[PDB]
RNA sequence: CUCAAAGGAGACUGCCAGUGAUAAACUGGAGGAAGGUGGGGAUGACGUCAAGUCAUCAUGGCCCUUACGACCAGGGCUACACACGUGCUACAAUGGCGCAUACAAAGAGAAGCGACCUCGCGAGAGCAAGCGGACCUCAUAAAGUGCGUCGUAGUCCGGAUUGGAGUCUGCAACUCGACUCCAUGAAGUCGGAAUCGCUAGUAAUCGUGGAUCAGAAUGCCACGGUGAAUACGUUCCCGGGCCUU
């Protein structure tokens, strides 16, 4: 806003393991208001991942994020003249956010049976850089490096 | 801790009468268990949260009635109550209470409806021809 | 429709005007606005002119339009087509 | 026991009406439980402000009507004539049961 | 899996099989499978023919399939030639049953023809 | 609204008022469940004899101080406009501009 | 734009109903009826009276009319043989018994309906609008409101375009709910078409 | 004690620190339920569009007066090659269906709300309590949760359309009512150019009530339940405010 007078709202932790990142994740999952329904989703996918994998949710679900969070990012600048696609380096909340939202897109593209089974493949073939949502970053880090010489406007 | 500690909370539409005494860790509402009576594992969690701060979960039984709202009001409420309570109890706990943000009273309610409006603030769609 | 406890409608001055008309061999057609009235089987045979809001149009009560009511054999709207 | 109801546009003039009631019955002997506010009715009405469409130009009204109970446990006989000769104020309505 | 000279599904349950038949919903094939004491979550593969004809007599006892076709025909068609309202809606192919046609209609018009010059 | 219009509503109240029984014992007759099958059917024949502006679903609520037939509110007897008026010059008991 | 009315804005904070009655649903709209008849008949009778306000109040099976005028004894007539007469015609209209109390408006010239009425009989006698709103300013003026605005519209003088025209001294601060604030119209009906006359009048704040 | 409703207290940049022109004020901190206009509403300046309304009403002028006035029956305002606006329901598995089982707020009621019991698959019917109501009735909240099934199919999605049979209101459901049962089972598999709403208990989603009203809401007004995402910033689009040219 022109104000800049927007503080934080506090998330409460996931009752499984009390990390505000999986709350984070269920909120963005979470369509109608339906928050047991998407703890219910993100739980079963955990569970599956974490018997797929040899680690903990956390620490898979870490790896994936880490498979999936973007760097530099591009945003419209304009000025005297055209517009152009300025490189800009994204902040860890912004990569987080953008990592989730792209991981749950994916999964809700695919065409599996459970939108659980759906997260829980979408979450493996991150974690083993594959499919979509790791080509979403890999399209952004490709632009950015494209319009890497604007990267003073 | 050799007298009932009473007290109030509220959340949303839901009134909790908390009543807090020396036991062992049995908690009623509403003259059922806790796992009866909260299903939801965020209202279990937003239950047992003052006692998990304070490290005295397993040192009190709870007797709680509430009426109103639904499953995450009623939660807040008896949250806030149980936290009155606590207050009454031993005044030495207001401070990490009050840190952990326990104390205050959530005011937030539903916004009333509008005239010209759907809602509280959706507005009809508009079309400039 | 009207439910079966109470039995058909029927305007009782049409059903003089039928009754009239049944036993004499009156074939003139009868003339009449109530197109609500349900049509009995006791006046099969002679035509009744039923208003449809300008003029009476005269249908000729069979058999099968038993059940039905006077207004459904007397259009109201004029209609030929949009351009045609 | 008797009963007395009382309601009102204005709650002001429903207390005078009804502290008025309690001295009198008071003062005659006879002991008085209450008196006891019941909840407050809100009948609300919305109406168009327009002669002529703005259908999104209205204005919204209320009433509100105050309700009062008095309880007159073991009424005596100077405590039930001293009641309806009281005359309350206009605007008050009264009602007398024998409970 | 041959019954009113139809063929029924065969991976299906009885209950969601019977209602293939023209004239048969969810509440009278419910009805059939309780005259004849099958359950409804089983498939028709696994059920021996001593219950098809048992359930052949049962959809018997109804007018399904080209009887129903030919009653619903019979009924339209004495509507048609009897020239009453709801006939001459039949004929025309407007709503029979007094929806607008302002707009809407859509189902009984067809899709949108539009004016020639 | 015109006059004719208003005494038209006030010759209606007046006919339901007249046949308000006379109406309703005939109804009692037709749905009477034990009736027989010809006194029902007289009683259907009779009701039609009856003026139609006996019948109380022939009346309309109207304004009683302009005669508008729409915008009526029962708890006042007056149309939308003329509630407001009275509303503001305080002639309406009680009743002011409300906000929650 | 439009303005909300200062009366109604007030009925609850400083200003006083003029109905003063309970009833249930099932005789309010009666009620009502019988009230507007009653005040129709009172306002059509005593036109000279410079009737201000008429209040109604129904005690128990009976009706209370209270009459503020500025001339009581044109109200009263001779040993109350007028407001005998006004008794019986109440009565008979509203079919209860009816008690007819006057209340004295002292100072006519600071109530706004006295004022408004009077601006309106000049202007049905072709007196200049304009000397007609100045003399109602400085009379409440000088008499002592602090603050008064005076406000009419229509075909004035006659002018084939109408217009308004208003003129104000001394504050009169509409917003403020607590602001007694006496606010009154009146129409007159001249050759040319109807004039209407606004007049708010301050008076301090409670 | 919850609560009902009357009377009070409380929030005032009041206190502390820093910055600031020894100012106004700003930034942060303490205490507190609430912190800087705490949230929401009511409240709409001088004026603008000869903006809307002579069909709420009133009114200048004009016009009709065995008619442009008055009464009645039937019909129409519900038409239908088409075009647009505002909505509802969907296209499904974060779902459909079956069984079981929780947790609201607000409101209405006397030519009214109508319980219990019996009959009917059902809409309803018969009989008949209670209630002018914190008492009785409307009146089971639904989403939710547990179990089972469906297994990606124009389907156990969707429920338009039509045939048959009924119920209720009402003198009277043909034109032209609502609802019920059986059968029927359309388009539709996420929508071109373009375009709309929303900054928090909001959006989204889920039910509930009321006015109008004999009957007749997917509209309108109102009430709770669950409950997000995001705001780096003001270069750009729209509207506006102040100074200057
Ligand atoms: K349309
Ligand atoms: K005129
Ligand atoms: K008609
Ligand atoms: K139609
Ligand atoms: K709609
Ligand atoms: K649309
Ligand atoms: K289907
Ligand atoms: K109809
Ligand atoms: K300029
Ligand atoms: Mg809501
Ligand atoms: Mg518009
Ligand atoms: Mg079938
Ligand atoms: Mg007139
Ligand atoms: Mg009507
Ligand atoms: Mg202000
Ligand atoms: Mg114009
Ligand atoms: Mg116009
Ligand atoms: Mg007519
Ligand atoms: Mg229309
Ligand atoms: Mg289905
Ligand atoms: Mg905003
Ligand atoms: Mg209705
Ligand atoms: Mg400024």
């Amino acid at each position: 806003p022109r104000r800049r007078v927007i503080g934080q709202r506090k998330i409460l932790p996931d009752p499984k393991f009390g990390s505000e990142l999986l709350a984070k994740f269920v909120n963005i999952l979470m369509v109608d208001g339906k928050k047991s329904t998407a703890e219910s989703i993100v739980y079963s996918a955990l569970e599956t991942l974490a018997q797929r994998s040899g680690k903990s949710e956390l620490e898979a679900f870490e790896v994936a994020l880490e498979n999936v969070r973007p760097t530099v990012e591009v945003k419209s600048r304009r000025v005297g003249g055209s517009t152009y696609q300025v490189p800009v380096e994204v902040r860890p909340v912004r990569r987080n956010a953008l990592a989730m939202r792209w991981i749950v897109e994916a999964a809700r593209k695919r065409g599996d049976k459970s939108m659980a089974l759906r997260l829980a493949n979408e979450l493996s073939d991150a974690a083993e850089n594959k499919g979509t949502a790791v080509k979403k970053r890999e399209d952004v880090h490709r632009m950015a490096e494209a319009n890497k010489a604007f990267a003073h406007y | 801790a050799e007298n009932q500690y009473y007290g109030t909370g509220r959340r949303k539409s839901s009134a909790a009468r908390v009543f807090i005494k020396p036991g062992n860790g049995k908690i009623v509402i509403n003259q059922r268990s806790l796992e009866q009576y909260f299903g939801r594992e965020t209202a279990r969690m937003v239950v047992r949260q003052p006692l998990e701060l304070v490290d005295m979960v397993e040192k009190l039984d709870l007797y709680i009635t509430v009426k109103g709202g639904g499953i995450s009001g009623q939660a807040g409420a008896i949250r806030h109550g149980i936290t009155r309570a606590l207050m009454e109890y031993d005044e030495s706990l207001r401070s990490e209470l009050r840190k952990a943000g326990f104390v205050t009273r959530d005011a937030r309610q539903v916004e009333r409806k509008k005239v010209g409006l759907r809602k509280a603030r959706r507005r009809p769609q508009f079309s400039k021809r | 429709p009207r439910s079966l406890k109470k039995g058909p409608f029927i305007d009782l001055h049409l059903l003089k005007k039928v009754e009239k008309a049944v036993e004499s061999g009156d074939k003139k057609p009868l003339r009449t606005w109530s197109r609500r009235s349900t049509i009995f089987p006791n006046m099969i045979g002679l035509t009744i002119a039923v208003h449809n809001g300008r003029q009476h149009v005269p249908v000729f009560v069979t058999d099968e339009m038993v059940g039905h009511k006077l207004g459904e054999f007397a259009p109201t709207r004029t209609y030929r087509g949009h351009a045609a | 026991r008797i009963r007395i109801r009382l309601k009102a546009f204005d709650h002001r003039l429903i207390d005078q009406a009804t502290a008025e009631i309690v001295e009198t019955a008071k003062r005659t002997g006879a002991q008085v439980r209450g008196p006891i506010p019941l909840p407050t009715r809100k009948e609300r009405f919305t109406v168009l402000i327009s002669p002529h469409v703005n259908k999104d130009a209205r204005d919204q009204y209320e009433i509100r009507t105050h309700l009062r109970l008095v309880d007159i446990v073991e009424p005596t006989e100077k405590t039930v004539d001293a009641l309806m000769r009281l005359d309350l104020a206009a605007g008050v309505d009264v009602q007398i049961s024998l409970g | 899996a041959r019954i009113a000279g139809i063929n029924i599904p065969d991976h299906k349950h009885a209950v969601i099989a019977l209602t293939s038949i023209y004239g048969v919903g969810k509440t009278r094939s419910k009805a059939i499978l309780a005259a004849a004491g099958i359950a409804e979550d089983v498939k028709i593969s696994e059920l021996s023919e001593g219950q098809i004809d048992t359930l052949r007599d049962e959809v018997a006892k109804f007018v399904v399939e080209g009887d129903l076709r030919r009653e619903i025909s019979m009924s339209i068609k004495r509507l048609m030639d009897l020239g009453c309202y709801r006939g001459l809606r039949h004929r025309r192919g407007l709503p029979v049953r007094g929806q607008r046609t302002k707009t809407n209609a859509r189902t009984r018009k067809g899709p949108r023809k539009p004016i020639k010059k | 609204a015109k006059q004719s219009m208003k005494a038209r509503e006030v010759k209606r109240v007046a006919l339901a008022d007249k046949y308000f029984a006379k109406r309703a014992e005939l109804k009692a007759i037709i749905s009477d469940v034990n009736a027989s099958d010809e006194d029902r059917w007289n009683a259907v024949l009779k009701l039609q004899t009856l003026p139609r502006d006996s019948s109380p679903s022939r009346q309309r609520n109207r304004c009683r101080q302009t005669g508008r037939p729409h915008g009526f509110l029962r708890k006042f007897g007056l149309s939308r406009i003329k509630v407001r008026e009275a509303a503001m010059r305080g002639e309406i008991p009680g009743l002011k501009k409300a906000s929650w | 734009g439009q303005k909300v009315h200062p009366n109604g804005i007030r009925l609850g904070i400083v200003k006083p109903w003029n109905s003063t009655w309970f009833a249930n649903t099932k005789e309010f709209a009666d009620n009502l009826d019988s009230d507007f008849k009653v005040r129709q008949y009172l306002t059509k009778e005593l036109a000279k009276a410079s009737v201000s306000r008429i209040v109604i109040e129904r005690p128990a099976k009976s009706i209370r009319v209270t009459i503020h005028t500025a001339r009581p004894g044109i109200v009263i007539g001779k040993k109350g043989e007028d407001v005998e007469k006004l008794r019986k015609v109440v009565a008979d209209i509203a079919g209860v018994p009816a008690q007819i109390n006057i209340a004295e408006v002292r100072k006519p010239e600071l109530d706004a309906k006295l004022v408004a009425d009077s601006i309106t009989s000049q202007l049905e006698r072709r007196v200049m609008f304009r000397r007609a709103m100045k003399r109602a300013v400085q009379n409440a003026m000088r008499l002592g409101a602090k603050g008064i605005k005076v406000e009419v519209s229509g075909r004035l003088g006659g002018a084939e375009i109408a217009r308004t025209e208003w003129y104000r001294e001394g504050r009169v601060p509409l917003h403020t709910l607590r602001a007694d604030i006496d606010y009154n119209t009146s129409e007159a009906h001249t050759t040319y078409g109807v004039i209407g006359v606004k007049v708010w009048i301050f008076k301090g704040e409670i």
